[PDB]
C-alpha cells in the first residue's frame, strides 16, 4: 500500500536509522 | 461502496470530458477497450469478464460532438447509451437550453443516471463539467442541476465551469448567459470552481514556453487538476482529503462556495532539466499571483481558505516548512478572522503524464483550490459587461420570444448585486 | 489478573496505536504471526495485560480498531504486525466523518456506537477483573475527536469506577492542518474534563522539535514520530507488566499526580534520545538522565516548562540502577529549580523503578507531569476559537446537523474557567 | 546552505560574466551541461541527479547578445528564464534604460532574482557586473539598485563598474551617462570598484606583451580577479574572510565605497619560465603604480585601506614580510589616521588556467582591492569633460524629452562634486 | 575532584584548542579513538579533570568549541583528533560576525549565546565542584574578541566564586592583519579585566620570534606557533592532574601573582625551546634552564622585560628534578638582576615543582611573570586606537547596530588607568 510515510528511519532502540581540509600539521 | 458520478454537458464539457478520461485510463493502466493487460472502483464499474465501463454521462443537444467520440478512438470504451446526442443546438441561448428543447432530453438523462447511481451504494458526489458562456452547456447544465437538487438533495455537487474571460470571449451573449445562469447555479451547487480560459493561456506562455497551441492542452492541463483533486479517493495516501470533507472544509458560508484553482509545476522538458522541484518552491510558484487558472489578481484580493494536495515523494515535514514561509511572508494576506487556513493532503503516487504531451515527468506537484474575496472583481466585470447591454434591451427579443418573461433578468441582477455585497461583508 | 483494554480511534490514532502494538509485541517477544520467541519467563508471566489466548497458542491483542474512514485500518492490515488483530474487533465506516466533529458525534455517531460498544463488552467481561481503558485518538480530526469521544462517554456510564486514560494529540500552534482545529478540540475538551481520569497531551510539532534538535534527524517519518510517543506509551504501563524494586500502577500514578478532579492534563517526556553524534560519547547514567526530563527541548508537548511551575512531577525509571539517586537526583533538581516548582506541596516529585529496561537499552525513564505550563496551548485554541464566533462562520454546517449555538457558549464558559482555576493556583 | 547571486546588466556586464562562468566551470570541474562526473554551493544550485545551475541573471534590452548566449555552447548551463532579454536598445541613453523601455523588464528580472534567492538561507549579497558609459548598463543599473536596496535593505551589493577610461572612450555621450549613474550609485551600493578599460589594456600590453588582444582577453582577467576575490567563500584556507568582512574593513565611511584593484602575476608561458614568483615579488608587483586597474596613480595619493588575497601555496610568514617591506618603502604613502592599513586572506587552491587562453600556471597569486584618496582625479576629469559638454546642451534634448526633466543633470553635478569634496576632506 | 571546563571562541580559539587537546590527550595516553593505551596508573589517576566517562570506557573532552562560522569546526572535525569533541558541544553560526566587535557582542552572538550557555553549565554542574573555566581566544577578530568576552562577562555572575582562566592573543605591532585591531582589542579588554580572574597575554610575532631565533625553524606554520602556546597550557595545569613534590593549582597562581585585583595580565615563557641543531648539544639542568626561562628571546609576549621591573614572578617546574636547585637557581636570578625586580615585595618568587614531565623530556617549565613590561603593549594598542578614533575611523557599523559614541570613551579610560596603575607600581 506504499507505506513510505511509515518507512522506518528508526530501529528497535528509539534513536534513528542509518542514512575537505588541508590540515596544517 | 465509494465512487463519484461525472456529468459532462456542453461542447466544452465533452472536450474536457475526453481529456479527463484519456488521462484516467492511462493512470489506472486500463485500456481503450476497458480491460487491463481496487483504485478503479472510484471512477469505473466492471463490465463482466474483467472489463471496465466509466461512470460518466455525456450530454449535448447538438450531435456532431457526441457522435465524434462515438466514431473516434474511445468508441467501445464508453457504454453507448449515455452518449446522449440531441437533435439541434441551443445556439447560445440559456432560454433554449432550459425551456424549449431541454425537457425532451432531461428525461433521458435522469433515467440514465438513475441506473448509474444504483450500481453501487455509497456515492460521494457529482462532477459537473460545462462551459457557462455558451447556450446548451450553461442552460442544460442548469436544468439538469435543478433536478439533481430536488432528487439527490443530500449529495454534494462539484461544478467545474469555464467562466468567461475578460478578453478571450469567442461569443457575444456571454454576459446574458453567465448572469442568468449564476443565480440558479448559486443555490443549486454545493461546491464550484471558476476557470477563466485566458488564465490557462498566459501560464502556457510563462511556464511552458509554447507560443500558441489548440484546445487539446487547454483540456489536458485542466484534466491534471481533476486527477490530483480526486487522487485521494482513488489512490492510497498519507493524509487523504476526500470529497466528503473537502466540501465541508473550505466553504465558510452557505453561499460563498466559488473557488479558484492553481497547479504547479506545469513545466515542460525545456526547464525540468534546470531546477529542482521541491515543496519549498513548488508551493511558492503555486501561490504566485499569475499562476492560477482564473486571472484574478489576489494582491488586492484577500485569502480565506486554501486546499493543497501534494502528490508524489512528499513528506509532511517540508510541507510544514513551505507553508510556514507562506504564513510569514507579507504578500499573501490571510483574513483577520482565520489565521490558519491550510490543507496538506499527501498522496504517494506521483502525477502521470500523457504520452506525446507537453507536460513533463515531475516527482511532486501541488493542486490548489482556494476561496478568496478576489473573485468579487471577476463577477463585477460581468456586471459592467451586462448592464450596458441590458440598458436598452439588446438581444432580449428572442430570449423572451421563445416563452420567457421580461423582468427575470432584473431580479437576477438583484441576485448578482446580493452576491457582490456578500463578498464585501465577508472581507470586512 | 488485571488487563488494560485498548481502544484505537481516528486516522492519527490508528497509526499511533499500530506502532504501539509494533513496539510492545517485539519487546515482549511475539512475532507478527502470533508465536513467541525469546525463552524468558519475564516476558510471559504477565502477557494477559494486553493479550488474549486464542486456544491455538497465539496471542490476539485486546485492541479495538475503530474509525469512520475505511482506508486507515486497510493500511493497518497491509502494514507489518498487521495480522495480530481479530477482524471482529474491527468496526468500519463508509459515509465518513469528514474532518467534522458534529457529524462524527451525532449523525454517524449512532449506527457505529452500538457496535463498538458491543465489541468492548465481550472483550471486557470475558476477563476476570479488568483494570483500565487506554484510548489513542486525536483532538484535531473529526472522527478521532467526535466519534471516539462518544465512546469515552459510553464506556464510563457502564464502568464508572475503573481508571481510563487518553493519549490524545492536540491541534498545532505553528503549522496547522484540518482547519477546524479549535472546533474539534474544544467541543471535545468539555467531555475530556468531566468524563476522563487522565488526558495526556501530545503536540505534533513539539514532536517535530524532538526529531530536529534532540535527534538530529533530517527527514523522519510517522513511523518514527509514533515510535517516540510509543516509547513513553510503553513506559507508562511496562512497570505494570513487569516486576520491579518499587512497582507502580496507572492508579498508583493517578492518586498522587492529580490533585483535584478537574485538572488531569499531563506532560509526557521520554529519555534517553540519541543521534549518531549523541550515542557514542554519552554517559548513560542517572544524573545524566535527570536533565532530560527537565529539558524543554526534550519535551513531547509544546508547553514550555520555564513559563510555569510543576504541580506534581513523576518518573518511571527502567533498568539495572540504584533507586536512591533516582531520589537525591530528584532532590537536587528540586532544590536548584525551587522557583520552577510549586511551593505549597512538599516533595513534589514521585519516583518508581521497574526492573525491566527497554529492549536493547540499559536504562530509560518516562516522565509524566501535571504542570501549569499547559495553559499556553489552552489559550491559543481559546482565542483561535473566539475569532471563529464573532462573525458566525464554519458552524452553520454544525447547526445543520444539530449542533446549535447553545452548547458552544458554555464550551467557553468551562474553557476559560478551566484555565482560571489553573492560574488561580499559582 | 550559503549562496551569492550575480546580476549582469549591460553587454559589458554579460561578457564579463561570460568569461566568469566558464572559469567557474573549470574551478568546480563541471561540464557546460552542469552535470559533474560541496564547495560549489555558493555559485551553483542543484538540479536533478547531478546538474548544477548558476545563480546568475543575464539582463539586457538588446537581444543580439542574450539570445546569442542561448544559441551558443553554454545553453543548458543557464536556466533559460534566468537570461532575460528585452526588445530594443537603450542606445546610450540613461533616459531609455531607466524610464521608458526599462519598466517592462525590471519587474521580470526582479521575479527571477526573487525565485533565485528564496531557495536557501545564508545569502551574503549580490555581484552586479555592469558598465557605466552604456545606456543599458547605467539605466537598468540605476533602477536595479533602486529596487534591490529598498526591499533587501540589509544585504550587501558589489557593483563592479567598467568606468570610462582616460585616453580612449569609444563613445560620445558617455560622460553624460557616467555622472547620471553616480547620482544614484552612491546611495544604493555597498562596495564598488573601478575597472577602467585602458588600465587593463596597459596591463595586458606589458605583462602579456600582446599588443592587439580582444574583449575576451580582458574578461578573462576580470574573471580571474572575481574568482580570486571569492575563493575564500568556496575553498578552505588558513585565513578566510569573505563578503561581510569587505563591507566592514575597506569602507570606513558610509559614502566612500570606491576602490581600485590589481592582480599579480599576469604572466605568459615564456614569462613563467624566468622567475620564481615569490610572495614578496607578487606583492611588490601588485603594489606597482603602473599595475593598477583604474589608470589611477597612487603616487600622488594616499592609501586609505588595503586588502590582498593570496591564493595557492602561500605561507603565513612572507605575507607579513612583504607587508613589512611595503611599510618601509617611502614611495607607497599611507594615511595618518590608519596606522594598520593591511588586511589579507590566504587560500590554498591556486588559480586555474584556461587551456588556450593567455595566463600561465602559477604556484601563487595576489588579488587586490584597495581604497584610497586617489579616485579624486579619476572623477575630477569626468567633472571636466561634463563641463564643456554641458555648456550649451550637447545631446541633452533627447534625455530631457524622453523621460526626465532638466534638473536631474544639475542634481548629478553636485552629487559627484560632493564626492570630490568628500575625497578632499578625508585626506586633510 | 577539580575539573576544568574548556571553551574555545573564534577561529584562533578553535585552532588553539585543536592543538592543546592533542598535546594533553597523548599526555594522558588517549588514542584518537578515545581508547587508553600505556598501562600506567598516573595517567588515569586524574582524568576526570579534563575528561568525562562515557559509560563505554572512552573519554570525551569537556570542551565547547564555538564561533559564528561553520568552516572552523568542520576543519577541526575533519582534522586528526578532532573527533573527540561532541557535536553537541559544537554550536554553529551561519551568517558570521566578520571582524566586528559590536555585532558579535550585541546582535548576532546574543542570538547564539542562549544555547551555548546551555552547554557550558551542563559541563559545569555535571561534577560536584569545578576548579575553573579555561577560555582561549584572540583579541583581533570579531567573533573571538567581541562575543568571546561576552561569555567571559556572563560566567562571572552565575559562577562568581570560581576561577576564570583565560588565554588571549593580543594584536601585533608592526604587521597586523584584521584592519580594525585596536577597536576589537580595547573594547574587549574592559569586559576582560573586571570579569576574568587571570589572563595570559600571547602575541603572534613573539611566537614567530621564538620560531626564527631560538627554534631556528626554516618553515613555521600556524601549527608551529600553536605548539608553543599548547605547551604553555599543558604546563600551567599539569600539577592539577599530575602529582609533585609541591602542589600548585590555578588559585595557587592567582593569590600569589595578583597583589591588586585590577592587574592580572601575565607574561609566558616556555623552556626548554631548543633549536634542533643544538638539541643534542645542550645540557639539561636547572642552572642552565633558568636563564632560558628569564630571557627575552624566549618570550611569547613581544615585550622586552628589561624595560621594566618584575612585580611578581613564578615558575611551574616539571620533571625529575632536585627540589633544592628548584629555588636557589631563582635565588641567583634575583640577587644578580636586582634592578629587574620590584623593591617593596621582598622574595618575589614561587617555584612549583611537578614530578612528571612531558614525555621524553626530563625537565620543562612554563613561566608566569606579572611584570610592567606589558605597559608598552597597552600604550601601543592605545595610540593606535586614538589615532584612528580622532578621525572617526571604521565606526559607523559599530554605532549603527546597538552602540554609541559614549561607550568607547570609558573603553579608553580603563585602558589608560592600566598604564597609570603600572606607573604607580613602577
Ligand atoms: N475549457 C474549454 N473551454 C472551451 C473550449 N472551447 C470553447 N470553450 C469556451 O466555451 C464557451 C462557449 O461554450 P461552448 O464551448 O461553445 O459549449 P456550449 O456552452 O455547450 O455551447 P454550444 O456551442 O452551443 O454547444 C466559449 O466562450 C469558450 O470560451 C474548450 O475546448 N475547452
Ligand atoms: N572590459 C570590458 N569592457 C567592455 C566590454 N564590452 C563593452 N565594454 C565597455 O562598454 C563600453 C560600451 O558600452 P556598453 O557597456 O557595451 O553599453 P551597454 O551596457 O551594453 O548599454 P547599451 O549599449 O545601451 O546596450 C565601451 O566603452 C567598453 O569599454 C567587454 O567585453 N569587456
Ligand atoms: N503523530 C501523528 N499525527 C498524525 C498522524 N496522522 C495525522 N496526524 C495529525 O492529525 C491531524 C489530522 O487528523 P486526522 O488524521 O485527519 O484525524 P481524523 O479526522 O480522525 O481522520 C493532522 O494535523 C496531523 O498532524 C500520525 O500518523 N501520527
Ligand atoms: N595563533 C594563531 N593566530 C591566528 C591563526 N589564524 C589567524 N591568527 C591571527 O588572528 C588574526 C585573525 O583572527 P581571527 O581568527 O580571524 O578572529 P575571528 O574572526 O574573531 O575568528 C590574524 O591577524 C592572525 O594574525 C591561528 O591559526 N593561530
Ligand atoms: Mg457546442
Ligand atoms: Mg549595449
Amino acid at each position: 500500500l506504499y507505506a513510505l510515510r511509515d518507512h522506518l528511519d528508526s530501529k528497535l532502540v528509539p534513536n534513528q536509522s542509518t542514512d575537505h581540509t588541508n590540515v596544517l600539521s | 461502496m465509494r465512487e463519484v458520478i461525472s456529468i459532462h454537458v456542453g461542447q466544452a464539457g465533452i472536450q474536457i470530458g475526453n481529456a479527463c478520461w484519456e488521462l484516467f485510463c492511462l493512470e489506472h493502466g486500463i485500456q481503450p477497450d476497458g480491460q487491463m493487460p481496487d483504485a478503479f472502483n472510484t471512477f469505473f464499474s466492471e463490465t463482466g469478464a474483467g472489463k471496465h465501463v466509466p461512470r460518466c454521462v455525456f450530454l449535448d443537444l447538438e450531435p456532431t460532438v457526441v457522435d465524434e467520440v462515438r466514431t473516434g478512438t474511445y468508441r467501445h470504451l464508453f457504454h453507448p447509451e449515455q452518449l446522449i446526442s440531441g437533435k439541434e443546438d441551443a445556439a447560445n441561448n440559456f432560454a433554449r437550453g432550459h425551456y424549449t428543447i431541454g425537457k425532451e432530453i432531461v428525461d433521458l438523462s435522469l433515467d440514465r443516471i438513475r441506473k448509474l447511481a444504483d450500481n453501487c451504494t455509497g456515492l460521494q458526489g457529482f462532477l459537473m463539467f460545462n462551459a457557462v458562456g455558451g447556450g446548451t452547456g450553461s442552460g442544460l447544465g442548469c436544468l439538469l442541476l435543478e433536478r439533481l437538487s430536488v432528487d439527490y438533495g443530500k449529495k454534494s455537487k462539484l461544478n467545474f465551469c469555464s467562466w468567461p474571460s475578460p478578453q478571450v470571449s469567442t461569443a457575444v451573449v456571454e454576459p446574458y448567459n453567465s448572469v442568468l445562469s449564476t443565480h440558479s447555479l448559486l443555490e443549486h451547487t454545493d461546491v464550484a470552481v471558476m476557470l477563466d480560459n485566458e488564465a490557462i493561456y498566459d501560464i502556457c506562455r510563462r511556464n511552458l514556453d509554447i507560443e500558441r497551441p489548440t484546445y487539446t492542452n487547454l483540456n489536458r492541463l485542466i484534466a491534471q487538476v481533476i486527477s490530483s483533486l480526486t487522487a485521494s479517493l482513488r489512490f492510497d495516501g498519507a493524509l487523504n482529503v476526500d470529497v466528503t470533507e473537502f466540501q465541508t472544509n473550505l466553504v465558510p458560508y452557505p453561499r460563498i462556495h466559488f473557488m479558484l484553482s492553481s497547479y504547479a509545476p506545469i513545466i515542460s522538458a525545456e526547464k525540468a532539466y534546470h531546477e529542482q522541484l521541491s515543496v519549498a518552491e513548488i508551493t511558492n510558484s503555486a501561490f504566485e499571483p499569475a499562476s492560477m487558472m482564473a486571472k484574478c489578481d489576489p494582491r488586492h484580493g484577500k485569502y480565506m481558505a486554501c486546499c493543497l494536495m501534494y502528490r508524489g515523494d512528499v513528506v509532511p515535514k517540508d510541507v510544514n516548512a513551505a507553508v510556514a514561509t507562506i504564513k510569514t511572508k507579507r504578500t499573501i494576506q490571510f483574513v483577520d478572522w482565520c489565521p490558519t487556513g491550510f490543507k496538506c493532503g499527501i498522496n504517494y503516487q506521483p502525477p502521470t503524464v500523457v504520452p506525446g504531451g507537453d507536460l513533463a515527468k515531475v516527482m511532486r506537484a501541488v493542486c490548489m483550490i482556494s476561496n478568496s474575496t478576489a473573485i468579487a472583481e471577476v463577477f463585477s466585470r460581468m456586471d459592467h459587461k451586462f448592464d450596458l447591454m441590458y440598458a436598452k434591451r439588446a438581444f432580449v427579443h428572442w430570449y423572451v420570444g421563445e416563452g420567457m418573461e421580461e423582468g427575470e433578468f432584473s431580479e437576477a441582477r438583484e441576485d448578482l448585486a446580493a452576491l457582490e455585497k456578500d463578498y464585501e461583508e465577508v472581507g470586512i | 489478573m488485571r488487563e488494560i483494554v485498548h481502544v484505537q480511534g481516528g486516522q492519527c490514532g490508528n497509526q499511533i496505536g499500530a506502532k504501539f502494538w509494533e513496539v510492545i509485541s517485539d519487546e515482549h517477544g511475539i512475532d507478527p504471526t502470533g508465536t513467541y520467541c525469546g525463552d524468558s519467563d519475564l516476558q510471559l508471566e504477565r502477557i494477559n495485560v494486553f493479550y488474549n489466548e486464542a486456544t491455538g497458542g497465539r496471542f490476539v491483542p485486546r485492541a479495538i480498531l475503530m474509525d469512520l474512514e475505511p482506508g486507515t485500518m486497510d493500511s493497518v492490515r497491509a502494514g507489518p504486525f498487521g495480522q495480530l488483530f481479530r477482524p471482529d474487533n474491527f468496526v468500519f465506516g463508509q459515509t465518513g466523518a469528514g474532518n467534522n466533529w458534529a457529524k462524527g458525534h451525532y449523525t454517524e455517531g449512532a449506527e457505529l456506537i452500538d457496535s463498538v460498544l458491543d465489541v468492548v463488552r465481550k472483550e471486557a467481561e470475558g476477563c476476570d477483573c479488568l483494570q483500565g481503558f487506554q484510548i489513542t485518538h486525536s483532538l484535531g480530526g473529526g472522527t478521532g475527536s467526535g466519534m471516539g469521544t462518544l465512546l469515552i462517554s459510553k464506556v464510563r456510564e457502564e464502568y464508572p469506577d475503573r481508571i481510563m486514560e487518553t493519549f490524545s494529540v492536540f491541534p498545532s500552534p505553528k503549522v496547522s492542518d484540518t482547519v477546524v482545529e479549535p472546533y474539534n478540540a474544544t467541543l471535545s475538551v468539555h467531555q475530556l474534563v468531566e468524563n476522563a481520569d487522565e488526558v495526556q497531551v501530545i503536540d505534533n510539532e513539539a514532536l517535530y522539535d524532538i526529531c530536529f534538535r534532540t535527534l538530529k534527524l533530517t527527514t523522519p517519518t510517522y513511523g518514527d514520530l509514533n515510535h517516540l510517543v510509543s516509547a513513553a506509551m510503553s513506559g507508562v504501563t511496562c512497570c505494570l507488566r513487569f516486576p520491579g524494586q518499587l512497582n507502580s500502577d496507572l492508579r498508583k500514578l493517578a492518586v498522587n499526580l492529580i490533585p483535584f478532579p478537574r485538572l488531569h492534563f499531563f506532560l509526557i517526556g521520554f529519555a534517553p534520545l540519541t543521534s549518531r553524534g549523541s550515542q557514542q560519547y554519552r554517559a548513560l547514567s542517572v544524573p545524566e538522565l535527570t536533565q532530560q526530563m527537565f529539558d524543554a527541548k526534550n519535551m513531547m508537548c509544546a508547553s514550555d516548562p520555564r513559563h510555569g511551575r510543576y504541580l506534581t512531577a513523576s518518573a518511571m525509571f527502567r533498568g539495572r540502577m540504584s533507586t536512591k539517586e533516582v531520589d537525591e537526583q530528584m532532590l537536587n533538581v528540586q532544590n536548584k529549580n525551587s522557583s520552577y516548582f510549586v511551593e505549597w506541596i512538599p516533595n513534589n516529585m514521585k519516583s518508581s523503578v521497574c526492573d525491566i529496561p527497554p529492549k536493547g537499552l540499559k536504562m530509560s525513564v518516562t516522565f509524566v507531569g501535571n504542570s501549569t505550563a499547559i495553559q499556553e496551548m489552552f489559550k491559543r485554541v481559546s482565542d483561535q476559537f473566539t475569532a471563529m464566533f464573532r462573525r458566525k462562520a464554519f458552524l452553520h454546517w454544525y447547526t445543520g446537523e444539530g449542533m446549535d449555538e447553545m452548547e458552544f457558549t458554555e464550551a467557553e464558559s468551562n474553557m476559560n474557567d478551566l484555565v482560571s482555576e489553573y492560574q488561580q493556583y499559582q
